[PDB]
RNA sequence: GUGAGCGGCAUCCAAGUUACGCAUCAGAUUCGAGACGCGAGUAUUUCCCGCGCGGGG
């Protein structure tokens, strides 16, 4: 049962690519030796084939947010935002091993290793939640197929099709955001300002001189990081194995709460903030204003109600412990 | 090849032969070999030398600014700054001093026409005939250009920078005369010249001196901010 | 004129048939492009210095 969200984040997304790529003034990647080098650090990209209105295909690097963010990002919204709280109105507590496996997938870093019985097995992948993504000490196999944030582009078209034509964007949609880090030196200029400081001037000063002498690091730093800008449409295509009525309400009320979370990194400077403006189920839009609501889709939400108003902790326990 | 300017922030202009004289005030007896470093003094006498000096003075608007030029100047200012600016806290209870060190890459490159540069500080005044003589340009000019090409020549030599063989300069005026004195009881006093305007055929990358007895804050000038004709904000 | 002399190990033959590298993982947290370049000085002198000449306010 496919899932195509609409995104449109109205503010840039940062997504750190791994790696210390340099970069000069005015913008050039990887620069010539000699003239003035600084960290940059890359937005995630993946290298994605297209025709570019030439008709021969070939590989060219789209900013992208990475398919295992979004898929942490459901799942935290959905423990957050409708787990948990089901859990607190029963005054039900998960064990630490138990919330562990809950929020990473497993409990530890061994696998079990060994398989599960067929009713533990059916058991846990009907869960509204422990069907979806699995995991576990035993490795389980869920039901959720979670796909990477694929920008609308003419680079993208290949990928998610023609469907969204008319949202494509021609040019890059990558920036180049330029941050510093200032001493308190520079900012004082009285000692009134030092009267909260031990030692005043005297031990500001001892400070500045051991900063100049034996430091380096030091507390000033001029970098830079490209981000996604903001305003450009993207793709969210979410799957599912066979799923039950009550595993497919619990996505809408996710794909409802979505919105107060981030998407990716920049949580100092309020990165990643999106609105969801269409959701489509199986090709039919169940979006509305309000948000996923419509006739087409009450027995999802009744379904997800009387799943969460009777669940325990004893299947996220169970699903946590070990057999060795 | 580098250049080495720091400067500390006092918080008032002071002027550089002042300056001077306090630094060298400041680390009386504690590690003698700075002070005879700093100082430009023979190794075992307190004399300074005729050779140009590589310790270098400056009045900056907020105080006053120590040069460094090669990799000697560049090493001692570089273990010095530390200690003058211990002695000026402990000198100074109440005030933040400030240090920004900032280093500039020396080059001259020819040009087949002349740029206008100028500098604030020019120690011109050797004899008093020929201070009448600036009225005609022909007769003040042997003099002037042999200075400044002299002092230019000297400069690169220390420095070690490659020069055009080809250099010809011809001045163009200055703004005004001042009067400087060694103590401000002193009765004796010398006349500089202010914004004394020559044209040069080539390209002077970083900060430069010209003239002579530059140790003492004189001669001292940024031919790269020079050339940003930044002197257009000067009015009331 | 060596118990010598003379004398094909040769023909034919299938290593092939079946098998999922797969399941489970946030590149995240912090930091100012804003500071800095002589715009304030108020005129004749000595012990020694590089050495007649070049020099230390």
């Amino acid at each position: 049962m496919q899932i195509e969200v609409l995104i449109r984040n109205i503010t840039p997304i940062f997504s750190a690519a791994p790696g210390s790529y340099y970069v000069s003034l005015d913008g050039t990647i990887n620069p010539p030796q000699g003239a003035s080098r600084f960290p940059l650090t890359r937005a995630r990209t993946m290298t994605v084939v297209a025709e570019t209105g030439d008709g021969v295909a070939k590989a060219v690097p789209l900013p992208i947010v990475p398919g295992n963010t979004m898929r942490n990002l459901l799942r935290r919204t959905m423990l957050k935002d409708v787990i948990e709280p089901a859990l607190r109105d029963k005054s039900a507590q998960l064990s630490i091993g138990a919330y562990a496996t809950a929020y990473a997938g497993n409990s530890s870093g061994n696998p079990d290793g060994v398989p599960s019985s067929f009713d533990e097995i059916v058991t846990m992948r009907a869960h509204p939640f422990l069907g979806l993504f699995g995991g576990g000490p035993r490795m389980l196999q869920g039901r959720l197929m979670v796909d990477s944030l694929y920008p609308i582009h003419q680079f993208s078209q290949r990928i998610i099709g023609s469907d969204y034509i008319n949202d494509s964007i021609k040019g890059g949609i990558t920036e180049i955001v330029w941050t510093r880090r200032n001493d308190p030196i520079l900012q004082l200029g009285s000692p009134d300002d030092a009267a909260v400081i031990e030692g005043g001037a005297q031990a500001a000063n001892d400070w500045i001189t051991s900063l100049l002498a034996t430091t380096k690091r030091g507390l000033k730093a001029f970098n830079a990081h490209e981000v996604v800008i903001a305003g450009v449409k993207w793709l969210w295509r979410i799957n599912v194995d066979r799923p039950s009525e009550s595993q497919i309400g619990l996505i809408l009320l996710a794909l409802n709460k979505l919105a107060n979370q981030r998407i990716a990194g920049g949580h100092a400077k309020d990165y990643g903030r999106f609105v969801i403006e269409d959701v489509i189920l199986d090709g039919e839009s169940v979006w509305t204003p309000s948000g996923v609501s419509g006739q087409a889709t009450e027995q999802f939400f009744d379904a997800i109600a009387e799943a969460l108003d009777g669940m325990t902790s004893s299947e996220f326990e169970q699903f946590a412990a070990s057999a060795k | 090849m580098f250049v080495t300017q720091v400067i500390f922030n006092m918080g008032e202009r002071a002027y550089p032969d002042r300056a001077r004289a306090m630094v060298a005030e400041l680390m009386d007896g504690v590690q003698p070999g700075l002070v005879a470093t700093l100082m430009n003094y023979i190794p075992g006498t307190s004399t300074s030398r005729t050779e140009f000096p590589t310790v270098q003075f400056g009045g900056a608007s907020d105080g006053f600014c120590l040069l460094g030029f090669g990799d000697g100047g560049g090493a001692i200012v570089r273990d010095a700054v530390p200690l003058i600016h211990a002695a000026l806290a402990r000198r100074m209870p109440d005030r933040i001093i400030q240090v920004e060190h900032k280093e500039h890459s020396l080059s001259a490159e020819a040009r087949p026409y002349v740029l206008s540069y100028t500098v604030p500080r020019m120690v011109v005044q050797k004899k008093q005939r020929h201070a009448e003589r600036l009225l005609h340009e022909a007769e003040g000019k042997a003099h002037l250009e042999g200075l400044f090409l002299r002092s230019l020549q000297r400069q690169a030599a220390a420095v070690g920078l490659p020069l055009p063989e080809n250099l010809e300069v011809e001045f163009k005026g200055a703004v005004g005369n001042f009067a400087a004195k060694h103590n401000p009881n002193s009765k004796v006093a010398y006349r500089g010249l202010r914004g004394a305007v020559f044209d040069v055929n080539a390209r002077l990358g970083g900060i430069w001196t010209a003239g002579f007895m530059l140790s003492k804050g004189y001669g001292q000038f940024n031919a790269t901010h020079q050339l940003s004709g930044a002197v257009n904000a000067l009015s009331e």
